């Protein structure tokens, strides 16, 4: 269902946050790479999304990682 | 002009469409919540009573996630510990007040703790 | 190694649900053809007269996708230009006929080019 | 539109041929590496689907790396999870 999605968003966050170069950190790697396997080892959708939030917010407390005004740009003029 | 760039554009733009379809109320709001400049400075946590630290960056930012000291953020409920102000100065509560906002150096920083 | 093929048993599952969301027939004939045991042996190609090698698990597999010299695979028409036994010895196109498939040694392995799409 | 989707099931697709150590073949993971940068930055769906369908052929072409009758098994006896 819903979760099916969750999980396979997780994969590709993940990859987003490799190509970001978080490799280097490791101990917030290893906090990455725990919630990605917990995304997907997930029993129910609360957890799942629970735990997408906290790997999410590595995304969001990166700063300059991502412009999401500029990103959400690029969303909203191609469309 | 790098391919390599590039790529993170493309792989960055369809993450926010798998996001936006996904159309989850906790990950609407810290996504929209970042959008506003409302962004965390470490990881959410999950467990009952672990320490969040979030950027407000503006006084209508912060009446629309603080009541008293409970902030909310991620579809969940905070209680507020401490306020440091943009030149780290503890502001106290009772001074982030409708009529005192002004003086204030935005954005303050929220130090809470998961009630949930 | 077992949390971490817990894992790998996942992302594949959440991999393949994608594919069958999907439901593209170049992509569903490959999944498809893999299912029933005939698996490339290489990379697709994309250009033409660009080599392919698959394995053809039995008789009801190869008339299913090969009419004469073509071989119909991800939506495509490839051009058979060798076909080997499980001996690697040639066999000719002729022997591969209804009548003559027990006396064949399958699995047979056919090495074609891209042509048509 | 579709189109995302494709992407979007490329870029799993890699990280499940990561998890396979395919990086240690230097040449596979480079044909694989510009196969899905490919996908990532087509501009017609045309172009995702013909570079998944290489793509995709990494993982069948690899005996026993995956049994897809056994995650086939998998899919139908969850059922939805």
């Amino acid at each position: 269902s819903k979760m099916s999605d969750v999980k396979c968003t997780s994969v590709v966050l993940l990859s987003v946050l490799q190509q970001l170069r978080v490799e280097s950190s490791s101990k917030l790697w290893a906090q990455c790479v725990q919630l990605h396997n917990d995304i997907l080892l997930a029993k129910d959708t609360t957890e799942a999304f629970e735990k997408m939030v906290s790997l999410l917010s590595v995304l969001l407390s990166m700063q300059g990682a991502v412009d999401i005004n500029k990103l959400c740009e690029e969303m909203l003029d191609n469309r | 002009e790098d391919k390599r760039a590039k790529v993170t554009s493309a792989m960055q733009t369809m993450l926010f469409t798998m996001l936006r379809k996904l159309d989850n109320d906790a990950l609407n709001n810290i996504i929209n919540n970042a959008r506003d400049g409302c962004v965390p400075l470490n990881i959410i946590p999950l467990t009952t009573a672990a320490k969040l630290m979030v950027v407000i960056p503006d006084y209508n930012t912060y009446k629309n996630t603080c009541d008293g000291t409970t902030f909310t953020y991620a579809s969940a409920l905070w209680e507020i510990q401490q306020v440091v102000d943009a030149d780290s100065k503890i502001v106290q509560l009772s001074e982030i007040s409708m009529d005192n906002s002004p003086n204030l150096a935005w954005p303050l920083i929220v130090t809470a703790l998961r009630a949930n």
